[PDB]
């Protein structure tokens, strides 16, 4: 409902900027804008209310503003222990009387930005035998671990059938993840390709397979 | 003869935090004559039998006036909590006295709400027997001072109703009348 | 210290019943507002409902209307949402939270503020299915194969390869769960690029499955 980045990246030290765009019946329209952080497995916590509120001083490195239907949240001298999700929300009003984001994680820099390795596999025989078919989109090794995956089946987007996991910690300190496309072996067979695009960090790889 | 339709049938009606009193002394109270002289939904009595009230003499009564919804007039009596009874309206354990009440939705709701009739939500404490508290101060929830306004851990105190006509029984406007029967000092309020 | 204390929630079949509940103290529970807020596995939170201090007035998000009952008893701290006909799509960590509310007189809206803990409400048709086992056959110096473990329930499973031999180059990602319920999820081996023979052992415990397939390019 409202539109915040799935994910930003800072250096430790330095001030990163989250923002949040809603309309004027939210947003735009009043000056409760909140944000939430959340660590894995804990419930959020209000660290920005009214826009650039503060509820207590462990909100001190945070700060708030808006312009027209747009917040952002400022996070200054970044530190390890910042990384985390960030929710922004706003009152409407109205059903749902508080709209969220998708939720932001910030990532503090560690390690060398590293681009997704993406392997494909096309559905096996042996799945086509069995009256099934999935591709299978493997990513491995990104940092930061934030991906977006995108399915095309000749050149058109796919969404039906999309199964993509979260990110998770590889032991190297890197992130894998993966993506599932079920189809029926005639949907397989009857496009030319089908695609899996990863995109990281403003920067897309895409592998194709086709049926042969 | 006591004049009684200067509380029954003023005008308009106090809200509950604000709770209006009129001492009346120095008259005759009939009470057969003021039940039957309206369409009173609540008539109780505390400390005394409703039915026995005209051979009964005390030194004033206090008439306490104000506007609830009819799902509250159950708060307003000794020993009883919620919101009305601990931070609007307080009756000692031991009040001798009437409560009356009477639907009030032809009088006080309005179309599109009626938002003149406030009730008292937050307070520190719970008001003692017959306290009047009209503060607004912002209540501080938290540690943080509010600084006078709005905020985090930070509430005005207040709240309205809204009466609306087509609001649900329980929740339409009901004007009450609290008569308190005192007796320190010679009577000078005697029934018939 | 503010405390909201969660309880129910659990596993149900579709169209199953639960109930929330959230004990409040550190506040005076009955002069605030309560709101329920979920969220979906790997998403972010949605707003569910919310009720008045005197549940004078109480909201719902459009798609739990005539499902969901949220309710509150003052003179036992509590708040509580009752949920009937769960689907599948209500899986969710549901957060209790104070606050969520809206003052006509002054227009002034707190936000959720304090929030309980959170609590697990899985609605699933699925039963318990060992997988079937595809080989993902070959095609930077090495080559990639694997074992697609597909349609299983519940978790886990082990994957190892060559019965332990092969330990080098080999990434089992964790599952997705598909949106009938199963599980699937792939290991993969980089090998270097028709002379050594690659097989992965796939144990299910749950249905005392074991299987092992040779990928082969
Ligand atoms: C209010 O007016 C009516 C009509 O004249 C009368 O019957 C009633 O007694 C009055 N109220 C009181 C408390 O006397």
């Amino acid at each position: 409902a409202l539109t915040q980045p799935a994910s930003v990246s800072g250096s430790p030290g330095q001030s990163i900027t989250i923002s949040c765009t809603g309309t004027s019946s939210d947003v735009g329209g009043y000056n409760f804008v909140s944000w939430y952080r959340q660590y894995p497995g804990k419930a959020p916590q209000l660290m920005i209310y009214d826009v650039s509120r503060r509820p207590s001083g462990d909100s001190d490195r945070f700060s708030g503003s808006k312009s027209g239907n747009t917040a952002s949240l400022t996070i200054s001298g970044l530190q390890a222990e910042d990384e985390a999700e960030y929710h922004c929300s706003s009152y409407t009003g109205r059903s749902p009387y508080v709209v969220f984001g998708g939720g932001t994680k910030v990532t503090v820099l560690g390690q060398p930005k590293a681009a997704p390795s993406v392997t494909l596999f096309p559905p096996s025989s042996e799945e086509l035998q069995a009256n099934k078919a999935t591709l299978v989109c493997l990513i491995s090794d990104f940092y930061p671990g934030a991906v977006t995956v995108a399915w095309k089946a000749d050149s058109s987007p796919v969404k039906a059938g999309v199964e993509t996991t979260t990110p998770s910690k590889q032991s190297n300190n890197k992130y894998a993840a993966s993506s599932y496309l079920s189809l029926t072996p005639e949907q397989w067979k009857s496009h030319r390709s089908y695609s899996c695009q990863v995109t990281h960090e403003g920067s897309t790889v895409e592998k194709t397979v086709a049926p042969t | 003869l006591c004049p009684f339709g200067e509380v029954f049938n003023a005008t308009r009606f106090a809200s509950v935090y604000a709770w209006n009193r009129k001492r009346i002394s120095n008259c005759v109270a009939d009470y057969s004559v003021l039940y039957n002289s309206a369409s009173f939904s609540t008539f109780k009595c505390y400390g005394v039998s409703p039915t026995k009230l005209n051979d009964l003499c005390f030194t004033n009564v206090y008439a306490d006036s104000f506007v609830i919804r009819g799902d509250e007039v159950r708060q307003i009596a000794p020993g009883q909590t919620g919101k009305i009874a601990d931070y609007n309206y307080k009756l000692p354990d031991d009040f001798t006295g009437c409560v009356i009440a009477w639907n009030s939705n032809n009088l006080d709701s309005k179309v599109g709400g009626n938002y003149n009739y406030l009730y008292r939500l937050f307070r520190k404490s719970n008001l003692k027997p017959f306290e009047r508290d009209i503060s607004t101060e912002i209540y501080q929830a938290g540690s943080t001072p509010c600084n006078g306004v709005e905020g985090f851990n930070c509430y005005f105190p207040l709240q309205s109703y809204g009466f609306q006509p087509t609001n649900g029984v329980g929740y339409q406007p009901y004007r009450v009348v609290v008569l308190s029967f005192e007796l320190l000092a010679p009577a000078t309020v005697c029934g018939p | 210290e503010v405390q909201l204390v969660e309880s129910g929630g659990g596993l149900v079949q579709p169209g199953g019943s639960l109930r929330l509940s959230c004990a409040a103290s550190g506040f005076t529970f009955y002069s605030y507002w309560m709101t329920w807020v979920r969220q979906a596995p790997g998403k972010g939170l949605e707003w569910v409902a919310n009720i008045k201090h005197d549940e004078s007035e109480s909201h719902y998000v459009d798609s739990v209307r005539g499902r969901f009952t949220i309710s509150r008893d003052n003179a036992k701290n509590s708040v509580y949402l009752q949920m009937k006909g769960l689907r599948a799509e209500d899986t969710a960590v549901y957060y209790c939270a104070r606050d969520g509310g809206y003052n006509i007189l002054t227009a002034y809206y707190h936000a959720p503020s304090y929030w309980g803990q959170g609590t697990l409400v899985t609605v699933s048709s699925a039963s318990t299915k060992g997988p079937s086992v595809f080989p993902l056959a070959p095609s930077g110096g090495t080559a990639a194969l694997g074992c697609l473990v597909k349609d299983y329930f519940p978790e886990p499973v082990t994957v190892s390869w060559n019965s332990g031999a092969l330990t080098s180059g080999v990434h089992t990602f964790p599952a997705v769960l598909q949106s009938s319920g199963l599980y699937s999820l792939s290991s993969v081996v980089t090998v270097p690029s028709g002379t050594q023979t690659y097989i992965c052992n796939v144990n299910h415990k749950p249905s005392n499955t074991k299987v092992d397939k040779r990928v082969e390019p």
